């Protein structure tokens, strides 16, 4: 809906005791999941800002963490260069991967729930299976630590972004990278695809032509430390428009679950929510006193979240 | 033995029991029959406890037979067992992250000293270096004077 | 720093032999108690035997009495009089696990 957060804040909740890297939403249950750097994984609920539990499994500090489709599977990624998956029914890790070696940067379940990618400063990233936990396939052709990584609505396609300034889009079945994107001014390090609603938003936000078989296709977005948002295509791989005004460097981008606004976070202290298809809402909104590092929408309840480094995380409304 | 195996696998499904490289030993010795014939890391483990509660029967029968006293060995004895297992298992496996945690961010510290002792050894020789400037400028200005 | 390095290092392999550590100290609380120190001995060199024709890691340099107890409440119970005895920790250990 047209969700917008505005400058009051519900919660403020402060439990860590190290800066915190992401937070996220539970798919189904009024629950908010938030990773800081101190190796611990906490849960709040974030309709009362209530604190309800920590997994404290990890050895170094903790990147990234994702649901499933279901929300019963947890995955997360550390700097202890392992991958663990915690059953959120009884809440204890279930399996610990090993393997990709150094920092693990990101995580992530695509929707199929049986498989896990998996990026780090190895240069490459790598697939795992759920139920087992073998690497199956390792994909390599970045050349710098790939930062985050998110694949597709059906699990067959994967975006990863790096800090060599390439964003590489890479297929389940031919395990190739059949999109390459080289273009940005300073390093990527943040992205997210676009949900079906908005991609009929795109169309006269940009004036793309419909191929023959008439779908915009697969979309992309791609936020960098230069402060640029470009938002770009899958089937073709150039760029429709580009978002400036981030004072300091992006950290987290995701769409508005209406496919409508652009909602991002930046080292900038701040919150911007922007309009791209008639560029009329640019409303800035402080967050923390210091750095803030990632931000979450909920896909159906009127609710933000965000985590900082000031080891702090905040709740928004939206109105 | 069938039993005592599934009990093992129920209980043990939540622990991790999980070797990825695990060689399967050319000669197992199978206590279950129906175990698959490439066990996994888990299914041997399992396979294991259930050859401990066999080896516990034995035991009594060997007592039995010299004319030692006995007692006898009871399902309940597996449950503690498997029960005594999990709680070991995530014991020591909770206490070994927690002393990697506290170990790295020592390590961690120890680094970011021995940087800010390097950082410390070039701002005192930026000091040095001013320290002469100041010295000489003031010298040759009373032999001006 | 040293000692920390060495110990971060061997973090993996010491994360490896957990299962079958634990496997025995379980068995040796659970069953073991009744038995005199013969029997306990004979029933944990089986129980190891066993895992070894399995290729089921677990540290053999460790004592029993060792792994399931610290050196605090060791002196805690000699403390309590108890008798500073191989047999008697681990009956300790039991009546504590």
């Amino acid at each position: 809906k047209e969700w917008i957060p505005r400058p009051p804040e519900k919660y403020a909740l402060s439990g860590h005791r190290s800066p915190v890297t992401r937070v996220i939403f539970h798919p189904v249950f009024s629950v908010m999941v938030s990773a800081s750097e101190d190796a611990t994984i906490k849960v709040w609920d974030y309709e009362t800002g209530d604190f309800e539990r920590t997994l404290k499994g990890h050895t170094d500090s903790v990147q990234d963490i994702s649901f499933d489709h279901s929300g019963k599977l947890l995955a997360s990624c550390s700097a202890d260069m392992t991958i663990k998956l915690w059953d959120f029914q009884g809440f204890e890790c279930i399996r610990t991967m090993h393997g990709h070696d150094h920092n693990v940067s990101s995580v992530a379940i695509m929707p199929n729930g049986d498989h896990i990618v998996s990026a780090s400063r190895d240069k490459t990233i790598k697939m795992w299976e759920v139920q087992t936990g073998y690497c199956v396939k390792t994909f390599t052709g970045h050349r710098e630590w790939v930062r985050m990584v998110r694949p597709n609505q059906d699990g067959t396609l994967i975006a990863s972004c790096s800090n060599d300034q390439t964003v590489r889009v890479w297929v389940v079945a031919t395990k190739e990278c059949k999109a390459e994107l080289r273009e940005h001014e300073h390093v990527v390090e943040c992205i997210s695809w676009a949900p079906e609603s908005s991609y009929s938003s795109i169309s006269e936000a940009t004036g793309s032509e419909t191929k023959k078989s008439g779908k915009p296709g697969p979309f992309l977005l791609s936020g960098s430390r230069d402060k640029t948002i470009k938002m770009w295509d899958v089937s073709t791989g150039m760029c429709l428009m580009t978002l400036v005004g981030h004072d300091n460097w992006v950290r987290g981008v995701l769409f508005h679950s209406g496919g409508k606004f652009i909602l991002s976070c930046a080292d900038d202290k701040t919150l911007r929510v922007w309009d791209y298809k008639n560029k009329r809402c640019m409303k800035t909104l402080n967050a923390h006193e210091h750095f803030v590092t990632s931000l979450d929408f909920h896909k159906t309840a009127p609710y933000v979240v965000t985590g900082s480094v000031d080891q702090t995380v905040k709740v928004w409304e939206c109105r | 033995t069938e039993a005592l195996y599934q009990v093992g696998k129920e209980f043990t499904s939540k622990m991790d029991l999980e070797k990825p490289n695990y060689i399967v030993p050319d000669y197992m010795p199978v206590v279950y029959d129906k175990l698959p014939q490439p066990p996994s890391h888990r299914e041997a483990i399992v396979n294991s406890c259930v050859f401990v509660h066999q080896t516990l029967h034995q035991a009594n029968a060997r007592l039995a037979k010299r004319g030692g006293r006995t007692m006898a060995i009871t399902p309940r004895h597996y449950l503690d067992f498997i029960n005594h297992y999990a709680n070991l298992f995530h014991e020591k496996r909770s206490e070994l992250e927690e002393q990697q945690m506290h170990l790295n961010v020592g390590l961690r510290k120890i680094k970011e000293t021995v940087d800010q002792v390097e950082e410390l050894r070039r701002d005192l020789r930026i000091k040095s270096q001013e320290l002469e400037v100041k010295n000489a400028a003031a010298n040759d200005k009373l032999k001006k004077m | 720093r040293e000692r920390w390095e060495k110990t971060s290092e061997t973090f993996k392999n010491q994360m490896s032999t957990i299962a079958g550590d634990c496997l025995l100290s379980a068995a040796f609380i659970a069953y073991a108690g009744y038995f005199d120190q013969q029997m306990r001995q004979n029933l944990f060199t089986t129980w190891s035997h066993h895992l070894q024709q399995a290729n089921i890691q677990f540290r053999t340099d460790i004592a029993r009495t060792e792994y399931l107890s610290n050196a605090d409440e060791r002196l805690r119970w000699q403390a309590s009089s108890l008798p500073a005895d191989d047999l008697c920790t681990e009956n300790a250990i039991m009546l504590k696990r």
